[PDB]
């Protein structure tokens, strides 16, 4: 399941902003 | 349809826009000192610096201070910007905002004093329980529409919004914290911010863009609160940014028909057939089928049930948010970037 995909991925945790 | 109803919205957002420019015009500064505070616990963290638990020494208040390392927001180029969250929050003024109570700056930092929100960011809770129910996520959901509506109204784009941004209070409604990004600005704006998962089209693709990308980062926020994760997720930002501009998206089986269609039209790539930036503004947004039970007016003077209220023993109560190492405040003898935080 993409549920199942997502939790076992590398971003989960807080994101962080980008910038220039 | 105008009505009574939105010529009582057009007065308020009137009188509003004239209290804002007065402290717009003449920001309030140095209305505090460190030593004030008693110094208790980190809540949080980012590249500029912390956030922490402080207590008033003067009323027994507890506030949350964020400190920005001045010599580290020059080496990251974020001068402009920190001076803009600064000037906004101070002039704004709204039920889901959070308040900047004092700021003041010393030879090494730059200070911003908060309400403290105990409930913690909606991000741990969103991803304990797994997904929101529709009727929980609309709840939250109608608390960002009427300050967007606001905000813009004031010329503002916020540009930042995620789970991890918003607090819940004792009530069990959301505060928005973190104006890093946010920006006064009449016409287009061109600076590459905000967070992968929810950057607008326009914005990877160097476009261009105005107040239509807190839109689209609206109709993430819904899809991300209703599923569980977010419509466009890879492990390294590019993978992230391809699926944004291919116009694709995937709903769960488990959104209802409603849900589909108002994110059909938040979610749109094209510019001129995004809901919030039609001829009909805001309220294609407020009169969608979607959004057909709620009492906008009821949501802005906190008079609905919130779906979940945090649990919380006692004033000064952190255990809502994560632990972090403790570090001590360093304070040059020499000041440093004088110029740069002037008007800071
Ligand atoms: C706990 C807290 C509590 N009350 C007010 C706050 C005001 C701004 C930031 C925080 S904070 O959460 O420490 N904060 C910044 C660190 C990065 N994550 C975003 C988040 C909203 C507050
Ligand atoms: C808001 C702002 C506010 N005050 C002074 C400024 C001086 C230069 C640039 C800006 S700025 O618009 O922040 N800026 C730099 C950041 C990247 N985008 C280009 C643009 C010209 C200022």
């Amino acid at each position: 399941t993409t549920y199942a995909d997502f939790i076992a991925s590398g971003r989960t945790g807080r994101r962080n902003a980008i910038h220039d | 349809k105008k009505g009574s109803e939105q010529e009582s919205v057009k007065e308020f957002l009137a009188k509003a826009k004239e209290d804002f420019l007065k402290k717009w015009e003449n920001p309030a500064q140095n209305t505090a000192h460190l030593d004030q505070f008693e110094r208790i616990k980190t809540l949080g963290t980012g590249s500029f610096g912390r956030v922490m638990l402080v207590k008033h020494m003067e009323t027994g208040n507890h506030y949350a201070m964020k400190i920005l390392d001045k010599q580290k927001v020059v080496k990251l180029k974020q001068i402009e910007h920190t001076l803009n969250e600064k000037r906004i929050l101070q002039a704004v003024n709204f039920p889901f905002l959070v308040k900047l109570e004092f700021s003041f700056k010393d030879n090494s930092n730059l200070y911003m004093v908060m309400e403290y929100v105990p409930g913690g960011e909606m991000f741990s809770h969103l991803r304990r329980i797994g997904r929101f129910s529709e009727p929980h996520a609309r709840f939250y959901a109608a608390q960002i529409v009427l300050t967007f509506e606001y905000l813009h109204s004031l010329d503002l784009i916020y540009r930042d919004l995620k789970p991890e941004n918003l607090l819940i209070d004792q009530q069990g409604y959301i505060q928005v914290t973190d104006f890093g990004f946010a920006k006064r600005v009449k016409g287009r704006t061109w600076t590459l911010c905000g967070t992968p998962e929810y950057l607008a089209p326009e914005i990877i693709l160097s476009k261009g863009y105005n107040k239509a990308v807190d839109w689209w980062a609206l109709g993430v926020l819904i899809y991300e609160m209703a599923a569980g994760y977010p419509p466009f997720f890879a492990d390294q930002p590019i993978q992230i940014y391809e699926k944004i501009v291919s116009g694709k998206v995937r709903f769960p089986s488990h959104f209802s028909s409603d849900l589909k269609d108002l994110l059909r039209n938040l979610l749109q790539v094209d510019l001129t057939k995004r809901f919030g930036n039609l001829k009909n503004g805001v309220n294609d947004i407020k009169n969608h089928k979607w959004f057909a039970t709620t009492d906008w007016i009821a949501i802005y003077q906190r008079k609905v049930e919130a779906p979940f209220i945090p649990k919380f023993k006692g004033p000064g109560d952190t255990s809502n948010f994560d632990d972090y190492e403790e570090e001590e405040i360093r304070v040059s003898i020499n000041e440093k970037c004088g110029k740069e935080f002037s008007e800071f």
